[PDB]
RNA sequence: UGAACAGCCUCUGGCCAAUGGAACAAUGUAGGCAAGGGAAGUCGGCAAAACGGAUCCGUAACUUCGGGAAAAGGAUUGGCU
RNA sequence: CUUGUGGCAGCCAAGCGUUCAUAGCGACGUUGCUUUUUGAUCCUUCGAUGUCGGCUCUUCCUAUCAUUGCGAAGCAGAAUUCACCAAGUGUUGGAUUGUUCACCCACCAAUAGGGAACGUGAGCUGGGUUUAGACCGUCGUGAGACAGGUUAGUUUUACCCUACUGAUGACAGUGUCGCGAUAGUAAUUCAACCUAGUACGAGAGGAACCGUUGAUUCACACAAUUGGUCAUCGCGCUUGGUUGAAAAGCCAGUGGCGCGAAGCUACCGUGUGCCGGAUUAUGACUGAACGCCUCUAAGUCAGAAUCCAAGCUAGCAUGCGAC
């Protein structure tokens, strides 16, 4: 598909060149925002893990649990 | 000076003076280049119907500035470029009062071509079959009558003109079914060959690739989006005035001077903007194309992956591209939906702006904003869908 | 008559949103000391009428040093923008803006007035004065 | 709710009469918001705007020792259990 | 009106300038022009022409600061200085003062000078001048005065007519496509690259032409992008209050907040903005007048940011053609 790209540093999409808005940090770190959504919750101080869109999340869920413990007097 | 010796150029040009509403829908150019060149495939002009605006990522070449080569980011307008019905060869003589149309010349077989052209042209939206034209000729009368013309251009020496008509019908994405009759000048040869292939050049459209050669540069000329009725500081662009608070912000102070008893026409005040004919000139002509059976669409891999020139969701207010496509240099005149005129530039000298041509990369018919890039990447998301999507 | 040529940098390559007009406070870069360079007027440009000089990033400005050391005090100097917090946009066509807004204390040779930089350095700055880029921490 | 006879919402009591309809253009008037910069605007920060309540911490040269002082400047503030 | 006073431009040429009156200047004088100083005047207006400055916007003027193209030089290069055609196109931001003016800082190709009811108040501001309050100093017995200072002090009305701007529009009817009369008219400036560490120069230094690329300022578009906007009250969040709760919502003159398409919009985004001719300045040809000789008398060539087309915008609604 596209060979020639960028990625975003937040919201995980790939940016295609001649797009997108790159923050030059002070310490000379490079932060690649697709859109203005992406990067406004930089600024913001946004986790991508804290529900942003959900960014960084998607993570794994388990099933059901037991009846045990959790303080219900056994030994 | 007079007062304050603090001076600024004017606010507003003075050839761009009378900002107002254009007499027709379509801009019409005045003049034409001299008929110079080769027989009558050579059209001085092409129409079309603004679609939108994409974008084209192309990898220069030149070496003056610090940065040159690589990939640059491009504006590109999209056009719908129909192949449009040339109706009639019609004959202008030069006179010293300007050319004179001394007949003009209909195609032997009109009826439906005449009647979706008409609720402008003529009037009323297809009701009772009605709206008349007049009907085809007697056999050898009327062939006897266009043989009668190529006498009197063929002695005088005519500066040989076409009517046709774009047949918008040939599109179905916006929703005006209306052709529109224009003059577009023929160029060319001598006298007697031009007209004699401009008989049977009626007979038959003519493309996109049979007017405009790719990577000349082409003035586009169109009528701009009419805004409505707009203030002095986006007529002329001239300062708001500057207060805390004040009885007029977005105002002119003064229109003239105590003595001249009269209001100049050169100072700026409010009025009609857009609607307004304008000339853009050299504009680079990237590609030209259309769906399916003019066109591949990209060669794959490094080239581009396949991806066709409409954004996904159509264009905003116009309609979805699925015909013809133009693409030309940067910014066009005009909103959506309306007639853009293209017309070769009269300043055929080239010189190096492109000159050379600089291979299609990206095109950017963005579909984006989390996904996109046509067919696999919306599979992705219909994934994310299925039974309410 | 005609005022000879060189100094007030040169042709810059794009169009570029102005930032930082006259009477700004502008970070000072550099360890001379100096902590605080104030933009006066920008050293290269011909404005009009009630219109603010401007600067940018690479263009050469004209910098008086409000605070730091007294010997670096209230001379007027020539300084480079090397960074704005204002979008530059490069050709390609992604747009790079930095954190803060800083600038450099400058020679009039166009050689550092200042022992090293601190934070990235712009491309555009690197390329018009090679001996910024030769001072720097980081070239981006 | 909250210090509140503050504001806001509501009870009780009282109106529904503020000529009505349509488009909702520029231009006004009235109300908001703006990237980056931050008074360079201007005779002048005019008002917009920001600060703001409180608890804790911290508090100046000076002074008629009473004050300045809520100086400045910071941090904190929920739901629920 | 006038032009003493002011500003600008000449004539003469004693001198200066190593030399050398006249590259550039120019005494003692002397002739003009202008109203860009201010008076003189009372012509006009006091049953009423709104003062000054600034803010803003225009047009014009040239005695042209720059740029275009040129002629001088005590122009070697180059700075620089002089003169010409020329208002085509630019001629700046701040600090302070009500001050325009002024005076600095700082940019620059350049930061020219003047006018338009001392351009510009039913366009503004109201800071100055110039009311009523008031303080101080001086003068005055006093009341008061002050070309002395200082502060606070109401800016009314356009809907009429024209101008201009845009909107429609009756001439057989109805309607098209054109033509293009006439009017308006646009691009500007700079640096880097190359030339070139070259020409030139003893060295120090140090071009331009041409070839190249972008910027600056202006103009004209457009929403791909990017940024801005939110009344899609679209979605989420949150507080107070209100539906007993649940759920789904209501009210806070748009409740507040984070986002937000579509639309609009930003040298706060992008892209684009034309070349032929006729000529000027000016250098020339041939060549008399003036046997020779001369850009000129006759004839004639090259030639400008000029001008006129080209081109671009109104489309003659009282021009017209074809259909």
């Amino acid at each position: 598909m596209v060979l020639k790209t960028e990625l975003c540093r937040f919201s995980g999409q790939k940016i295609y060149p001649g797009k997108g808005i790159r923050f030059i940090r002070a310490d000379s770190q490079v932060f690649l925002f697709a859109n203005s959504k992406c990067k406004r919750y930089f600024h913001n101080r946004l986790k991508p893990a804290k529900l942003t869109w959900t960014a960084m999340y998607r993570k794994q869920h388990k099933k059901d649990i037991h009846a045990e413990a959790v303080k219900k007097r056994r030994r | 000076m007079s007062h304050r010796k603090f001076e600024h150029p004017r606010h507003g040009s003075l050839g761009f003076l009378p900002r107002k509403r254009c007499s027709r829908h379509r801009g019409k150019v005045k003049s034409f280049p001299k008929d110079d060149q080769q027989k009558p495939c050579h059209l001085t002009a092409f129409l079309g119907y603004k679609a939108g605006m994409t974008h084209i990522v192309r990898e220069v070449e030149k070496p003056g500035s610090k940065l040159h080569k690589k990939e640059t980011c491009e504006a590109v307008t999209i056009i719908e470029t129909p192949p449009l019905v040339i109706v009639g060869l019609v004959a202008y003589v030069k006179t010293p009062r300007g050319l004179r149309t001394l007949n003009s010349v209909w195609a032997q077989h009109l009826s439906e071509d005449v009647r979706r052209r008409f609720y402008k042209n003529w009037c009323k939206s297809k009701k009772k079959a009605f709206t008349k034209y007049a009907l085809k000729y007697d056999s050898d009368a009327g062939k006897k009558e266009i043989q009668l013309q190529l006498e009197k251009m063929k002695k005088y020496a005519t500066i040989v003109r076409v009517i046709a008509h774009t047949q918008i019908r040939k599109m179905k994405g916006l929703k005006q079914k209306k052709a529109h009759l224009m003059e577009i000048q023929v160029n060319g040869g001598t006298i007697a060959d031009k007209v004699d292939y401009g008989y049977k050049f009626f007979e038959k459209e003519v493309p996109v690739e049979a007017v405009f050669q790719k990577d000349e540069m082409v003035d586009i000329i169109g009528v701009t989006k009419g805004k409505g009725y707009e203030g002095v500081v986006t007529r002329w662009g001239v300062t708001r005035l500057p207060r805390k608070t004040h009885r007029g912000l977005r105002k002119v102070a003064c229109i003239g001077a105590w003595h001249p008893a009269r209001v100049s026409y050169t100072v700026a005040r409010a009025g009609q903007n857009g609607y307004h004919h304008r000339t853009e000139m050299n504009k680079k002509i990237y590609k030209m194309g259309k769906s399916g059976q003019e066109s591949h669409e990209a060669c794959t891999e490094f080239d581009r992956t396949e991806k066709d020139i409409t954004p996904m969701g159509g264009f905003p207010h116009y309609g979805v591209v699925k015909g013809d496509y133009l693409m030309i240099k940067g910014c066009c005149v005009g909103p959506k939906k309306r007639v853009v005129t293209l017309r070769q530039s009269l300043l055929k000298q080239t010189s190096r702006l492109a000159l050379e041509e600089i291979k299609l990369k990206f095109i950017d018919t963005s579909s984006k904003f989390g996904h996109g890039r046509f067919q696999t990447t919306d599979e992705k998301q219909k994934f994310y869908g299925r039974l309410k999507a | 008559m005609s005022k000879r040529g060189r100094g007030g940098s040169a042709g810059n390559k794009f169009r570029m949103s102005l930032g930082l007009p006259v009477a700004a406070t502008v970070n000072c870069a550099d360890n001379t000391g100096a902590k605080n360079l104030y933009i006066i007027s920008v050293k290269g440009i011909k404005g009009r009428l009630n219109r603010l000089p401007s600067a940018c990033v690479g263009d050469m400005v004209m910098a008086t040093v409000k605070k730091g050391k007294p010997d670096l005090r209230k001379k007027v100097m020539p300084a480079v923008i090397v960074r704005q917090r204002k979008p530059w946009r490069r050709k390609d066509g992604v747009f790079m803006y930095f954190e803060d807004n800083a600038g450099v204390i400058v020679n009039p040779k166009g050689e550092m007035k200042g022992s090293a930089i601190t934070g990235p350095i712009g491309k555009e700055c690197a390329d018009l004065w090679p001996r910024i880029a030769s001072a720097a921490n980081a070239i981006v």
